[PDB]
């Protein structure tokens, strides 16, 4: 999949989690401090993307994950 | 395609509200 | 004698109104949500949440006042614990039959997220009714009313809360037996910008 | 002392709605329903009892007084808390009103059933005051169902019309129920666990 | 795999379990009409075809399939 689809669902899904407008969310953006996002909303994230496309996420990769380009790279890495 | 019963309540409010009202102060009146 | 026979009367009608409203609230729930493990899963959690207010009770009375139980408290407080218990996992139950489509887990976060604050609005307005008429000169009625409002206390903030979505969770596709549930929707392509 | 749990129960009530939903309006309208729900139930069970229908206790009538009360304040506390729900979520009105009436009617009616049919199992003991709790109960519950399945939907109706009166005021999120329900989803197991042993805690 | 093998894999599956010939089975024949088989048996094939050759069908999945050429592209999906 593109980078353009998989950062859309993710700002969809991030919209709909924490409140975050899916403009701001770009893929050089950090989770921790420039989005402001938790690990618990993290974990929301994982669950919504896994019961909606099936990518599914581990809690340990989910520690590793800093930025929004570093999940799409992740969920690239399993196509 | 509203569905009968709340359209019956929300168009007769009215009377429906002063039915209870009386119904009820005669029950603790009388 | 007279208060021996109060007593056996008292164990017997007990056990009877307990048995009673067990099967009469798994039928409702049965009927209402077409699930027969819902319903006993939610008769489950109601009287494991009773036992636990009934331990509640019989502390702050006996040990904290001093002043023991009276023998009527009983089934008034088990009754009205049961129905209202049963109400608010029914509630809880309902709004996550209706957010399934998405999902097993999605359906789940968004009914809590719903119906929570709800829910606890009104459970801790019922509990603090019930706890109010403790400003009674007669204290058994107190006891009734105290019993009831820790039982409501303890369930909204724990069976509700936990119990109920974490078993829902577990039991998965078998929760809704036997309608069918899946308990994934089919893997959606990435939208298209 | 039945009279002044009453007031009591009034106060604590009042006080409970101004700090849960931050309005004022929005309570008064809530303790209308409340107060019509306790009269007519507490109307129709003196005026059965009156007639020699059945026998009535002090502990009857104090249940039937609280539990009507605790009824109608939650069958109100349901109805606005989906009505205000559908509102924020961005719906009008009416689409807002009649959502709010398809999502919880069941659930009242249901509730309600529950709550009269679980007294009417008193009728079926042996002990007189067991015997005699039951008719009445049940009948003060169901009328309480009836007032606020017919007039909660049309006082909504009526209210919302008028004026900026029904529209949520705390327009905010739930984050710790967002928490909590991730927590429940990704480890059931655990909290299971917790939720099971806190529980087997009152059977010392 | 080719289409003839898997037909006539499912052919036998079919023969032992319901009592259809392989002749009969073709992959526009349907399951509920056209071979009147219901879905226990349908599970019954969806368990032998796992213990024979490793193919894994859910029950959602088996919900959907009506005909013997829709279970075929089923499998070849998989591979
Ligand atoms: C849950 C979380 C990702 C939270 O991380 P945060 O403190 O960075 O938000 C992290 O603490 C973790 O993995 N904990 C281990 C499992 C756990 O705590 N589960 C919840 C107990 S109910
Ligand atoms: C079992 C079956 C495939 C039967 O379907 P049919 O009624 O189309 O034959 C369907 O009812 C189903 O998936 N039910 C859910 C699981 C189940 O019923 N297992 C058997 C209980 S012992």
């Amino acid at each position: 999949a593109t980078q353009e689809e998989i950062i859309a669902g993710l700002a969809e899904i991030i919209e709909e989690v924490t409140g975050i407008e899916p403009s701001e969310v770009t893929p050089e953006k950090s989770f921790v401090d420039d989005l402001d996002i938790d690990s618990l909303s993290m974990v929301e994230i994982a669950v919504q993307t896994e019961d909606k496309y099936g990518v599914k996420i581990p809690d340990e990769d989910l520690a590793g994950l800093r930025t929004v380009g570093d999940v799409v790279a992740y969920i690239q890495k399993l196509e | 395609p509203r569905p009968r019963l709340p359209w019956f309540l929300r168009t007769f409010a009215v009377p429906i509200i002063l039915a209870w009202v009386a119904v009820v102060a005669i029950l603790n009146t009388v | 004698a007279t208060y021996n026979d109060m007593q056996i009367g008292a164990d017997y009608d007990l056990i009877i109104v307990a048995a009673s409203a067990l099967i009469l609230i798994f039928i409702i729930m049965m009927v209402l949500t077409r699930a027969v493990v819902a319903a006993a899963v939610i008769v489950g959690t109601v009287v494991l949440s009773l036992a636990s207010a009934f331990g509640l009770s019989v502390l702050l009375w006996q040990h904290i006042v001093g002043i023991p139980l009276h023998w009527m408290v009983l089934p008034m407080s088990v009754i009205v614990l049961l129905a209202v218990g049963a109400d608010y996992n029914l509630l809880l139950v309902s709004r996550m039959k209706e957010e399934i489509h998405a999902g097993i887990r999605t359906g789940i976060i968004r009914a809590m997220v719903g119906t929570g604050a709800v829910v606890t609005a009104a459970g801790l307005v019922f509990a603090f009714t019930m706890a109010s008429m403790a400003v009674s000169s007669l204290i058994t009625i107190g006891q009734v009313g105290t019993t009831i409002g820790l039982g409501l206390l303890f369930d909204t903030l724990v069976v509700r809360s936990l119990m109920t979505p974490s078993i829902a969770t577990l039991l998965g596709r078998w929760f809704w037996w036997p309608q069918r549930v899946r308990e994934r929707p089919v893997p959606s392509k990435w939208p298209t910008p | 002392s039945m009279k002044l749990i009453e007031g009591v129960t009034f106060a604590v009530i009042t006080v409970m709605l101004l700090a849960v939903y931050r309005s004022v309006i929005t309570t008064l309208i809530v303790l209308a329903m409340v107060v019509l729900g306790l009269s007519g139930a507490r109307g129709i069970v003196a005026f059965l009892g009156f007639y020699n229908v059945f026998g009535l206790t002090t502990f009857a009538t104090n249940m039937v007084v609280t539990l009507a009360i605790a009824a109608a304040t939650d069958y109100a506390i349901f109805l606005i808390g989906r009505y205000q729900e559908a509102r924020r979520a961005g719906e009008d009105r009416e689409s807002a009103y009649y959502t709010m009436f398809h999502g919880t009617a069941h659930v009242v009616l249901a509730s309600g059933l529950t709550i009269a049919g679980a007294t009417l199992c008193l009728h079926f003991t042996r002990l007189p005051y067991f015997q005699t709790m039951g008719v009445p109960l049940a009948i003060g519950m169901l009328i309480v169902v009836a007032a606020a399945l017919t007039a909660g939907p049309a006082v909504i109706s009526v209210v919302s019309r008028f004026g900026k009166t029904l529209e949520p005021k705390r327009f905010s999120r739930s984050p710790g129920w967002h928490r909590v329900g991730t927590a429940t989803v990704r480890w059931p197991g655990a909290i299971l666990v917790c939720a099971v042993v806190a529980a087997l805690i009152g059977l010392l």
